[PDB]
């Protein structure tokens, strides 16, 4: 059979009835209008289906016309900058292409543009005959001077070439590449489609090493996050939230970054889609925009319920693909409390069991089926390249409680949690992670790093934390170590991000101001076990010296360090007198 | 471009469920199809399709379905969904829930016929709001100001004035065209015959486009009530350019007639009570505001809603927080003090009060004066409490000075009397003229640059 | 007695009704008749009632205003003298204190099974409620300069007077109006001392 | 240590309960400390 | 004058700050763990009436198929 | 070993056949070739959310928090294949491990696992936070068969009268930090004086062994014995005269 016939609508659920041939969760066309609707049941010759859209105006005998595909996207050319839905439908075109200010309701329009045209490239020595697997890079495509879009083959499919094309322009449904298999020379272009509830397939996973440098002092420093790493932050109105959002994205070290809003606001998503698409990044040469390295789920919650559970799987589909051409892919949901509440309308439409505080049964295992999509991991395909993606999940709990069937949930699954509080951001403590309950379980897997780069840093960390903790109960009620938390407080940990070097400082200047506040700190030690109140006096332009260390402008790279040598010199002095 | 078949008349009333009729042998019946009852005595009745199911066709009717027969009643489809006639006409006239007149005028004479379920509006042509309403009420535009697109409600209490405060919002709002459209979702008697006489009978109704639902009224019509509201608050503001200001009082009382057609279809309930998609029927009349790109029209949303025994955990106050961009709390404390407006300041913010305000705006000061009078405010109420616990006299010197700008704040800028109109420039007057007490470098959040220009007079 | 605000019968009630006069189970355990608690009642029917009173009551407004100030400014007072004691806290406050214990047992109590209380006319509510408030503003700029310590039994044949007033008969008509006028000029002298 | 039934009226109750225990603390918190800052100055007096 | 102020204050503070004490780790600490305690079993109840609604909705189903 | 993995992304109906394999073949391992298994069982937790998930599918039944209603038989059928039987020299033990949600041993996970199995050992998240290496704490953390596996034939006859009396320093200790909290530091006695110094002591000595130590039972007793030494003479209770004669001197 080719269509079906709707036989009634009850609300949201259609009884299509002459599908014999429908599968289960399988993405159909309601009516003359077309909306997209989800096969959710299926008794003998009827299928029942959920329709995303308003099923308003819908009769009784409208064609329903299957499609044969899950819930899946489409990965190709002309993503990178596109801003779409949580089903990917282009939100940039769907406005010049009709020309109004509402979504139309209806419009299958296509998800990559199928008129813009690439440059296309061979892999040059994947000759005609070649045997070629899934996995494989097949060709290259300059998306933009940043992001050089590889072509790979589908991981399901294999066989021998038998028709490339050669070096040229060619459009996203023009035929690129034709293989012979044991039964059909099948042929296919530069657009894959690929389910979004489906693992994309990859050789072996790797643990994560390389830390993820953000660009802040206290998050690369003291509670370090590595691609391929998972990370979970609150979601206050103002902490912290539109910073890590977007130092993450200009500093980082991260080829693409995939932007998730997942069902915000209104003009909270306005204001990201008036942000973002002005962003500036310093590469190598001059200054270019971030949106050639960015890719948005835009969602509000006037939108379907069904595009906002499955806005943060089609952000990770996105995410894996990019992941697969070697680059490392970070991505940021933001949020996830408001993805478990379109759970629970979804599961709420079916009269399932609320398990845990309204919440459906599956909640702990989603979560858990979605965090475990990243890691650092070698990828398929000959050339052997390797790629990461890492997941940074923003949490917003009611009123700012932990104990939550969403919040103890993702705290479980999470290794890094940068803790942003309210009040360091009430008292201008910028940036406003806490240090109290932020962790890491990440420590253990980066001293190879700490001790193949950057030596001196693991004694630093483990005893600038103790006196972080040190000074916590002498607040309550080591003269010497009050005064010493006051300056990393101050100077190290907070953080101007509007000077025109502390909006980011690169790691060699991190580890050099920690060691200067930790030697200042034992030769005091020192200095008191042989008078305390002679040393803040007599030494007070060497207290100038180190509070003024932050201000090591990139014009100055290596003067940086040599002015990091000079400061250490002079508290040699000091402490014998 | 439209239909001109004639409309069938079904004589085969299959059944009679309480609020609802089933039908048979209809053929090809739409989902959500308006339906005119006609009972054997000669009355009309509405109806709007609720499920189809292969010939059948389930109807609930409006007006209930006392009387009705299953032998000799005609009901006669009409081909399309239910689409409100609008026209920029409908100011200063007032309507039922669904639409007809009650002002003894006419029926309205639309350019267009409007689809009253709506359709979403785009994320990326949505753009940010920065400009300010000036609605009048001190305690409400001097410190939690309401930006222009900014949907802000009222979380009052079930006996506080409201309604008494949502008639001063409606006549006394904005500056430089400012059209409102007011709705009353399940009132008294003596509130619908308050809301036509204070709004009518002043001068507003040239821009004011009320309508209003009786607790008496069929409560189907209290769900297309607010259906009605913004799809003709959006045609006055994304057809025609102006600044449509949207107040929907009583919401508590509409998700309760959210909770009675739910559960007309034979659903299971949802966390307490409310159906499990409330969450997205809110959320499908809270987010038709905003202001867009291509136009320069806006609308403005402050839906009144009145949580019971005082609970913000309770579902109808907790799913508007995360919809919604920042509350106004009227309290019963400040009521029974009989201050008029009982606007509490401390835990009320509003989100968008940062861009709201800025010279460029309304004001250079305003956006530090409002950072003190909440300080001042603060310092103020444990002040209070201190004087209970040790003496009015002994306790310190700077506590003289705070107890009696509460006594100020109370009663001279919060306590907006019951007609004062009050511009944003007569409010910031107070504003200083408070804070002419506490003498200079004792305010340490107003900068020195704005502090040396205002406070001297 | 149960189930305040919380009840799908009287939560369904509250959105209906414009005056709701709140039977209070902590007043009927000490067997304060009516047991009506003057915080969570109310009456939409204020704005409607004041053309009414303007004419034949020009009084009554000015002082319902302030009748239930006191009433909620002992309220808080309540929770401040059962945590840290009865210091008194003040003595511009403690008058407010007392002259609300003599509206909270003389004008509020109400027995309804003698020949006199059993009804009461506005002109003998109104005359109450203006007396037991012109003993409110004459107290309070007694102590703008004498103590209520020293007022307390100084004034006690007038506190007396004040609590006596609820046991005239509901035919006085004149003779309870000429008595409003000798207890109100009464306190005339004493605060002219 | 659980006090009383549940599962209906007993949340508002406790919520009352939990107010007035939640400021009592922080009026006898300032009166502690107003006790002790006339402490404090009379020790150097 | 102030000897005898000096140490009838100490008497004083002592049994107002064990008060404080008592309210801040007994008496609050027993509240908001018992209204911990009101809210899981008000959603114990609130699932058992799922389930009793919903197998009445099954078996309205049963029964009108009975019927067809 | 027989590593049985089945990660966060495999499917959640494998979860209920995954314990089922595990024990058949311990199962055979033990019973059937006689030698000693040690089953572990990772996530007993995370067993019954895939056991509540598709008992919601099934509609039926939901007892407490939504959990089924033969939760505890399918919690049973899965924990009793342990013990030893007659003839066989062999021997299964089982270690299940479960994350109890939200810190509360009256979630249904503790809770029906407690009935069924033969003790429990509880993991503090207190003594987490204070750097202690395992951290447990001992005081709901009993194991059943300690009555048995003791005595003069196995282990050193003091060991379990000894096990008796530091519950009691624990016990009557963890009520003075409890007082400890209101009146003040300095009301206290020399009696709980003592009750927070052997507190203090018995965390760090005889808990927290390190990662990579092991030490045996003479060494747990000969520092076990240590920290009652901090305490006087007839103050431990629980202890007879008999034995207390020996160990208290040394």
């Amino acid at each position: 059979s080719t269509f079906g016939y709707v036989h009634g609508v009850s609300g949201p659920v259609v009884t299509a009835c002459d599908m014999a041939g429908a599968a289960m969760y399988e993405l159909v066309r309601v009516g003359h209008s077309e909306l997209v609707g989800e096969i959710i049941r299926l008794e003998g010759d009827m299928a029942t289906i959920q329709v995303y859209e308003e099923t308003s105006g819908v009769s009784v005998g409208d064609p329903v016309l299957r499609t044969g595909k899950p819930l899946s996207v489409e990965l190709g050319p002309g993503i990178m900058g596109a801003i779409f839905d949580g089903i990917q439908r282009p939100l940039s075109d769907i406005s010049s292409q009709t020309q109004s200010i509402y979504i139309p309701r209806g419009v299958n329009v296509s998800a990559l543009s199928r008129d813009v045209k690439w440059d296309f490239t061979p892999c040059k020595n994947l000759r005609v005959g070649s045997h070629i697997t899934g996995g494989d890079i097949y060709g290259i495509v300059n998306e933009n001077s940043l992001i050089k879009h590889k072509i790979m083959l589908p991981p399901r499919n294999r066989g021998t070439v038998t028709y490339i094309a050669p070096p040229g322009n060619y459009d996203t449904s023009d035929v690129v590449l034709e293989l012979e298999f044991e039964g059909i020379k099948e042929k296919f272009s530069m657009v894959q489609v690929w389910p979004v509830r489906q693992v994309r397939p990859v050789t072996e996973k790797l643990p994560a090493n390389h830390p993820l440098l953000t660009g802040q002092r206290v998050l690369d420093a003291l509670f370090p996050c590595v691609q391929g790493g998972t990370t979970a932050i609150p979601g206050a109105f103002g902490c912290g939230k539109t910073v890590i959002s977007q130092s993450l994205s200009k500093y980082s070290n991260s080829d693409v970054i995939i932007y998730v809003g997942c069902g915000e606001r209104g003009n909270e998503m306005s204001e990201v889609l008036r942000d973002f698409p002005e962003l500036t990044m310093e590469v190598d040469g001059k200054v270019e925009s971030i949106m050639k390295r960015t890719a948005l789920v835009a969602n509000t919650s006037n939108m379907p319920v069904a595009a906002r559970e499955a806005s943060i799987y089609t952000g990770i589909t996105l995410s894996e693909y990019f992941r697969d051409m070697g680059y490392h892919v970070s991505m940021m949901a933001d949020s996830t409390s408001r993805w478990a509440e379109a759970l629970r309308e979804i599961s709420g439409r079916l009269a399932e069991m609320p398990a845990d505080s309204g919440y459906p049964a599956y909640l702990g295992a989603r979560l858990a089926s979605f965090y475990e999509r990243a890691g650092r991991v070698k990828c398929l395909g000959n050339p052997e390249r390797e790629g990461s993606v890492s997941i940074v999940g923003a949490v917003s709990p009611p009123g700012g409680d932990f104990s939550d069937p969403v919040t103890s949930a993702t705290l479980g699954i999470v290794q890094v949690f940068w803790g942003l509080d309210k009040k360091l951001a009430q008292r201008k403590h910028f940036p406003s992670v806490n240090w109290l309950i932020s962790y890491s379980k990440y420590m253990r897997a980066l001293d190879e790093y700490y001790d193949k780069h950057f030596t001196e840093f693991v004694p630093l960390r483990t005893k600038a934390k103790e006196i972080l903790q040190e000074e916590e109960d002498l607040a309550e009620i080591d003269k010497i170590t009050l005064e010493v938390a006051k300056l990393i407080k101050d100077d190290f940990l907070q953080q101007n991000g509007y000077t025109p070097y502390d909006r980011f400082c690169p790691f060699y200047k991190t580890v050099g101001m920690l060691s200067n506040m930790i030697a200042f700190y034992d030769m005091a030690r020192r200095a008191v076990e042989t008078t305390w109140s002679i040393i803040r006096e007599h030494m007070g332009e060497i207290l100038y010296k180190l509070s003024s260390m932050k201000f090591k402008d990139p014009v100055k790279d290596g003067e940086a360090k040599i002015k990091a040598d000079y400061a250490q010199l002079l508290e040699d002095m000091q402490n014998a007198f | 471009n439209y239909l001109s078949q004639p409309r069938l008349t079904y004589k085969t009333v299959s059944g009679v469920n309480g609020p609802l009729v089933i039908l048979d042998h209809v053929k090809f019946p739409r989902y959500a199809e308006i339906v005119h009852l006609t009972l054997p005595d000669g009355t009309k009745r509405s109806g709007q399709v609720l499920e189809v199911s292969g010939s059948k066709a389930v109807v609930q009717v409006f007006e209930g379905t006392s009387g009705i027969d299953a032998k000799k009643t005609s009901c006669e489809f009409t081909g399309d969904i239910l689409r409100t006639p609008v026209s920029e006409d409908m100011l200063g006239r007032v309507f039922n829930g669904s639409g007809k007149p009650i002002d003894r005028g006419p029926v309205v004479l639309a350019e267009d016929f409007l689809d009253i379920m709506g359709q979403p509006i785009n994320p990326q042509c949505r753009i940010y709001p920065e400009e300010m309403i000036q609605t009048g009420i001190s305690a409400i535009d001097g410190m939690n100001s309401i930006a222009r697109g900014q949907k802000i409600p009222i979380f009052s209490a079930a006996g506080l004035p409201h309604n008494e405060i949502a008639a001063q919002i409606c006549r006394q709002a904005g500056l430089v065209n400012f059209a409102i459209v007011f709705a009353a979702m399940g009132v008294n008697m003596e509130t619908a015959r308050f809301f036509k006489s204070d709004f009518e009978e002043n001068g507003s109704m040239d821009n004011v486009c009320l309508f209003l639902n009786l607790a008496n009224d069929p409560t189907i019509e209290r769900i297309i009530t607010p259906r009605l509201a913004l799809t003709t608050a959006e045609f006055l503001a994304y057809q025609c350019e102006k600044h449509v200001l949207v107040i929907l009082t009583d919401m508590s009382s509409y998700a309760e007639a959210l909770r009675e057609v739910s559960a007309a279809r034979e659903e299971v309930p949802g966390r307490r009570g409310f159906p499990g998609y409330m969450y997205t029927d809110l959320a499908t009349i809270y987010e038709r505001a905003g202001r867009v790109e291509g136009r320069n029209g806006s609308i403005t949303q402050i839906p009144i809603l009145t949580m019971p025994n005082d609970d913000i955990t309770h579902p109808i106050p907790d799913l508007t927080g995360y919809i919604t961009e920042g509350q106004i709390y009227v309290d019963r404390q400040l009521h029974n003090r009989q201050i008029y407006p009982p606007i509490n300041v401390l835990p009320s913010l509003s989100r968008l009060m940062k861009s709201a305000i800025g010279e460029g705006m309304t004001r250079k000061d305003h956006a530090d004066v409002s950072n003190q009078l909440y300080a001042c405010y603060a310092i103020g109420k444990d002040v209070q409490a201190m004087k209970a616990v040790v003496g009015e006299e002994a306790l310190t010197s700077d506590d003289l000075l705070y107890l009696e700008f509460l006594q100020k704040f109370e009663r001279n800028f919060i306590a907006q009397g019951p007609y004062e109109n009050r511009t944003v420039y007569e409010t910031l007057d107070i504003g200083w003229q408070l804070l002419r007490i506490f003498p200079k470098e004792m305010l340490k959040r107003i900068p020195q640059s704005t502090l040396s220009e205002f406070y001297p007079r | 007695p149960g189930g305040d605000f919380s009840d799908p019968v009287t939560s369904a009630t509250l959105g209906i009704v414009q005056v709701f006069w709140g039977l209070d189970k902590k007043l009927a355990q000490r067997k304060h008749f009516p047991s009506v608690n003057w915080l969570i009642s109310y009456s939409k029917y204020m704005r409607a009632l004041d053309e009414y009173y303007d004419k034949h009551f020009t009084e009554f407004v000015p002082l319902r205003t302030k009748a239930k100030e006191i009433l909620q400014e002992e309220e808080d007072l309540a929770e401040i003298v059962q945590l840290v004691g009865k210091a008194s806290l003040a003595e511009t406050d403690k008058i407010t204190l007392e002259v609300a214990k003599l509206i909270k047992d003389d004008f509020l109590q109400q027995n309804g099974y003698t020949p006199y209380d059993r009804f009461c006319p506005f002109y003998k509510t109104v005359g109450m409620l203006s007396n037991m408030i012109a003993f409110y503003d004459m107290a309070r700029r007694a102590v703008e300069t004498i103590t209520w310590s020293i007022i307390r039994e100084h004034m006690g044949e007038i506190l007396y007077k004040l609590s006596s007033m609820k046991f005239k008969d509901p035919v006085k008509d004149g003779e309870a109006k000429i008595k409003a006028d000798y207890a109100q000029l009464l306190e005339d002298m004493q605060n002219a001392f | 240590r659980i006090e009383i039934f549940p599962s209906r009226m007993a949340q508002t109750i406790m919520k009352a309960r939990l107010k007035g225990a939640q400021t009592g603390r922080n009026l006898l918190k300032k009166k502690s400390d107003a006790l002790t800052l006339r402490f404090r100055q009379i020790l150097k007096k | 004058s102030l000897q005898t102020s000096f140490v009838t204050l100490d008497e004083a503070i002592k049994i107002t700050n064990r008060r404080v004490n008592a309210i801040e780790h007994v008496i609050i600490p027993r509240i908001e763990r018992t209204l911990a305690y009101i809210i899981t079993e008000l959603d114990e109840r609130e699932r058992e009436e799922f389930y009793r609604l919903k197998k009445i909705q099954e078996k309205k189903k049963i029964l009108k198929e009975k019927s067809d």
